């Protein structure tokens, strides 16, 4: 019969030292393993912006074990894959090959993250990638607005910039990366994710390799939350705008209330080239408005924080028109007007997104890392998608309630003359 | 321990099962709690006259708006509410139409897209209001370069066959198209015996199957006969298309020779070699340590801002080469470098990059069929133009052959002294003329 | 350690007196050929060292037109010559040799 | 010297072997040709006219 | 349900030794090239979307 062999479970261990290990033995002809460390952008401060970017493009230069042509050419050579993928907390070293070649390629990662050099010819010749790197990514509107909608936000960590500033290119130095390495990248701010790896192996490559102490200690600096507003006069056709205000840190009950209302009030398309029947926001404008528009449910949950609220995408002189019919139809659900069978739709396109979110082996260990880092623990699907029935819908009102009341923070770029200040919303 | 090649045989065989009207239903079991259900059509753009063809992609616009049994709103409604995500893609040879659901909803996802497959409610009101959509998609296709030429690369290499329209149909055929032109071509090529019902994830075999009787049976009665409608191969002509424009900041280029197409054995061969020249972009870290001679050059010199290889698959023909943006001044050099490695690799080809071009596509196959929606698609792609699902064991049995004697004798057959379809766009005075780009074809050492 | 390898150290500062690259003030490492692994050694200096070196070359070549040697306290003594360049310049090598042996399989 | 001593480069010889047999072909046949050297030409049977 | 991507909001960069760079997760785009206008930023001194390790056999 074509049926499949039965799954194995996930093995998790927290190390004395604070280090988390967890591998799943799925079978796969490739193997993935992921560095996950509390290292992102909201550790840096005034005087070191841009070093967690100069560090994430750093990668491949010279380590103690091996040189920048060894780690080219050796990964190449087996066909594998050495990313860094920087989030505003995290910094996730994920490496990716057939299940022979793991040994070469955890050697490479370990040398990556527990033994760089920064020579200072090296990154003196890598500090112009800094400006190619940026200018790729800002040429998405949505990348600019949502660096400034946290800048607006907090005064603090999560402000951080997450692409170096302009006037730090060229000038974070080969110190910078070693002190950021050394008390970021340590035992009690890291976990190990193998897929297509043994536990043993995993385990023994950690107590061996992954044992660094002497860094800092929580979460960081409080993330303090001030809200503000950040603007871009652009000339760039329609105007980008976000609105947000605090919601809840990742973890808490609350959290999730905040993202089943994310899916009352809409989240991406589902259907290619679809009205959005059943996106709340998007009917709301759409009544008033006739032009080209978007409009989308913005929720972005951290350790200490969080940002709820929704984004724009209008033509200039729609703008305040768009903005308005969102900021009302969120009010509405605030009030009280938001239906039983509203809420079950919601649940299920979070349910069956998170679901499929894990699906691939990079959104599965991406996952597995998140949670290792954000919660010192691996929770199952199944109890994921208890704890989102859990929610109730007055908590998902109490959660539009919270927002509606909540000091502001919003970011827009374009051509801002008929886009609102916070003041006229 | 669980090595490589043991984990090949791992993965659990593709259950193919034909229906009593020509439906294939194919599926591959695993434990997912998600899946992804879909219908392959063979036909796309190569199907279609010159006065037809925008239809396919007319029909892909007007195919979730509203059916017979869901009218308008109906089937985004019931599709968004359940989570699942509904999609569709049209290409020269292949139409799909695809849902990704959890699979205790795998009932309602076939129900779904039989609907649409067949009860297509093409609603005068509707196709009106999509050829504005339509046309608008055109302005926004000619803003992207890489659209562009390789619509030109085809429109050149495929001169006067089926194979030179594209996808969406000239602006005339847009606004042409009637409600007639639309239904005349679904009964001429939405017919059982030219479809795939693929699916992937936490099903079982027997549940599809029992499906695909319960909803797409009702194609038979009596069918074909009066109208058998088989694919006429395609001239590959080796030409050049020019589009100077020096108002666009950077140069694209596309060069490609006539490939086999997708039945052919050494598409493996061709692809090792595609991977040892491999691609590039200004954000790979790599920079001058980067195996791949001609990615090396490039980053050393800022060659250009990216270039990939390509192994464009037709039935018994397609487009194989390479393509790069690059600043107005770079053309040459680009042009120099990347066929001097077309030639080297003809010639002069090794054991060890050869290896690692087997390497990367081993990691290319495993990485690629990823997940419920990476599969099904194999799935029904592969039964269209393989007839069956060949096997990743089969798949690595047929990479590891490839030694650097495969790699040389294979790229001489199709790149050796042949003529080029070579399709350039923007700033392209520097751009070679088209009797130096045959001239690089060969070597005159060799 | 030795008293034939004492000899040896005084047959090497003979030699280096004798080649008098340090009547000119020179450092033995300024007067290195420029091939590809020196130009990168050079390349690879910090600011300190290159601006030094610079000096030291502008120095000599101002002495060597105008036919002068310096007065006999301002020239590098044998025994502090620091080979600046050794360290940047095996690394090349280093490099080099990796690149040769990864170009041979 | 002895960087060119590896795998690849033997690989790279055997590849070239052919190639560069047959452009000594071309070398001796055009030499033999141009001087008119009648010690090889007494071989070939067409061009063998030239009866002293 | 601890992850950027499986909360769909706050951005995302990746580089890589192979592979091209990424930016971002959640915010609207693919429900506005629907009401089709957005014309897309050129290649003006730039990169390549779609990345590429998904070819077939």
């Amino acid at each position: 019969a074509g049926v499949p062999p039965h799954p194995q479970d996930l093995e998790f261990t927290r190390l004395p030292n604070g280090l988390v290990i967890a591998s799943l033995e799925n079978y796969a002809p490739a193997s993935r393993i992921g560095l996950f460390i509390k290292a992102g952008s909201r550790y840096e401060n005034s005087n070191n912006l841009g070093t967690s970017h100069l560090l994430r493009l750093a990668s491949s230069l010279t380590t103690k074990g091996a040189s920048s042509f060894k780690i080219t050419r050796g990964i190449e050579a087996v066909g594998g894959k050495l990313s860094v993928t920087s989030t505003r907390e995290n910094m996730a070293y994920t490496v990716e090959c057939l299940r022979d070649d793991v040994d070469i390629l955890m050697e490479f990662l370990l040398n990556v993250t527990t033994a760089p050099e920064f020579r200072r010819w090296e990154v003196a010749a890598l500090q112009p990638q800094l400006r190619i790197d940026k200018a790729v990514a800002l040429q998405n509107p949505q990348a600019h607005v949502i660096e400034n909608l946290h800048a607006a936000a907090y005064r603090n960590a999560l402000a951080n910039s997450l692409y170096c500033p302009d006037y730090r290119i060229g000038k974070v130095t080969p110190v910078e990366l070693h002190d950021y390495v050394q008390n970021h990248f340590t035992s009690a701010r890291m976990a190990l994710i193998g897929l297509g790896v043994s536990h043993p192996v995993l385990k023994q490559v950690a107590e061996q390799f992954l044992n660094i102490r002497g860094g800092l200690g929580l979460s960081g600096a409080k993330a303090k939350y001030h809200g503000g507003e950040i603007r871009e006069q652009n000339g760039d056709s329609l105007v980008h705008a976000a609105l947000v205000a605090e919601s809840a840190a990742i973890g808490s009950a609350e959290a999730n209330a905040f993202s089943v209302l994310q899916h009352v009030l809409g989240a991406g398309p589902h259907v290619k080239r679809g009205s959005n029947a059943t996106s709340s926001l998007y009917q709301a404008v759409a009544k008033g408005v006739h032009q080209p528009f978007d409009v989308s449910a913005f929720n972005a949950s951290y350790s200490d924080s969080g940002l709820f609220g929704f984004y724009t995408i209008s033509q200039a002189a729609s703008a305040g028109d768009v903005i308005k019919a969102a900021y009302n139809q969120v009010k509405t659900i605030a009030q009280g007007n938001l239906s039983n069978p509203d809420v079950q739709a919601a649940k299920n396109k979070l349910k069956a997104g998170y679901l499929m979110s894990v699906e691939s082996s990079e959104g599965f260990l991406d996952e597995v890392g998140s949670q290792a880092l954000a919660a010192g623990s691996y929770t199952p699907p199944s109890t994921v998608l208890q704890q989102i029935d859990a929610v109730a819908d007055a908590d998902v009102i109490n959660a539009a309630k919270k927002f509606v009341s909540g000091r502001k923070s919003m970011a827009a770029s374009g051509n801002l003359g008929h886009t609102p200040f916070i003041d006229e919303l | 321990t669980a090595t490589y090649a043991q984990a090949l045989q791992s993965v659990p065989e593709t259950q193919v099962s034909q229906l009593d009207n020509g439906l294939r239903v194919a599926s591959e079991q695993s434990s997912q709690p998600t899946c992804t259900v879909g219908v392959w059509i063979d036909a796309g753009s190569r199907y279609e006259s010159e006065k037809n063809n925008g239809a396919g992609y007319f029909v892909e616009h007007l195919a979730f708006k509203g059916t017979k049994n869901r009218p308008g709103n109906a089937l985004e409604k019931e599709v968004e509410s359940m989570g699942a995500h509904l999609n569709a893609y049209s290409t020269r040879e292949h139409t799909a139409y695809y849902i990704k659901a959890l699979s205790k909803d795998l009932p309602k996802a076939v129900e779904l897209l039989a609907d649409i497959v067949q009860n297509c409610s093409l609603e005068d009101s509707q196709i009106e209001k999509e050829r504005d959509v339509i046309l608008q998609e055109l302005q926004e296709n000619d803003t992207s370069m890489r659209d562009v030429v390789f619509n030109y690369l085809h429109a050149t290499a495929f001169q006067g066959t089926p194979l030179a329209q594209s996808v969406e149909g000239p602006s005339e055929n847009v606004r042409k198209l009637s409600r007639a032109d639309l239904t005349e071509y679904l009964s001429r090529h939405y017919k059982a015996p030219r479809m795939v019902l693929a699916a992937a994830g936490g099903l079982e075999h027997r549940q599809l199957l029992d499906l695909a009787q319960k909803h797409f049976s009702g194609l038979s009665g009596t069918y074909d006969e009066d109208a058998v409608p088989t694919l006429s191969p395609c001239r590959f002509t080796g030409s050049q298309i020019c589009h100077r424009e020096d108002g666009l900041p950077l140069a694209h280029v596309a060069i490609a020779v006539e490939g086999p197409g997708w039945a052919h054995p050494d598409n493996v061969a061709l692809q090792v070699a595609n991977a040892i020249i491999g691609h590039y972009d200004c954000t790979y870290g790599g920079g001058a340590h980067l195996s791949s001679p001609l990615a090396s050059i490039a980053a050393t010199n800022k060659l250009c801002q990216s270039f990939q290889t390509f192994n464009i698959c037709y039935a018994d023909t397609g487009l194989l080469g390479a393509h790069f943006v690059c600043d107005h001044m770079s053309i040459d050099d680009m042009m120099f470098v990347l066929q001097g490695q077309w030639m080297r690799l003809c010639t002069s080809a090794t054991e060890s990059e050869v290896l690692r071009g087997k390497n990367l596509l081993r990691n290319a196959l495993v990485s690629h069929l990823d997940g419920t929606t990476p599969v099904c698609e194999d799935i029904g792609r592969s039964l269209l133009t393989y007839g069956r699902r060949i096997p990743l064991a089969e798949w690595e049995s047929r990479i590891a052959e490839v030694d650097a004697r495969v790699v040389r004798e294979v790229c001489s057959k199709y790149f050796y002294d042949q003529c080029p379809a070579v399709a350039g766009f923007g700033p392209i005075e520097q751009l070679p003329d088209y009797n130096r780009i045959r001239s690089g074809m060969f070597w005159l050492r060799f | 350690v030795s008293a034939s390898s004492r000899w040896l150290e005084g047959i090497r500062k003979w030699y280096y007196n004798a080649a008098g690259f340090n009547k000119l003030g020179l450092m033995r490492d300024d007067t290195i050929h420029e091939n590809d692994d020196v130009k990168e050694a050079i390349r690879r200096l910090p600011e300190n060292l290159y601006d030094d070196r610079v000096f030291r070359i502008k120095r000599a070549l101002d002495l060597s037109m105008r036919q002068q040697i310096l007065p006999k306290e301002q020239w590098t003594k044998y025994e502090e010559d620091k080979s600046y360049l050794e360290p940047y310049l095996k690394e090349v090598i280093r490099e080099r040799k990796e690149r040769e042996e990864w170009a041979k399989k | 010297l002895t960087r060119f001593l590896g795998p690849r480069y033997r690989q790279l010889a055997r590849n070239w072997v052919p190639t560069a047999q047959l452009w000594g072909a071309v070398g001796a046949v055009g030499l033999v040709w141009a001087t008119d050297s009648r010690l090889i030409l007494d071989w070939v049977p067409y061009i063998n006219g030239k009866f002293k | 349900m601890l992850s950027v991507a499986a909360r769909s909001g706050p951005f995302a960069p990746v580089l890589s030794a192979t592979s091209r760079g990424v930016a971002g997760a959640l915010r609207p785009l693919v429900q506005a090239a629907v009401p089709a206008t957005s014309e897309s930023p050129v290649l003006d001194l730039k990169r390549s979307v779609l990345c590429r390790e998904s070819l077939r056999g």
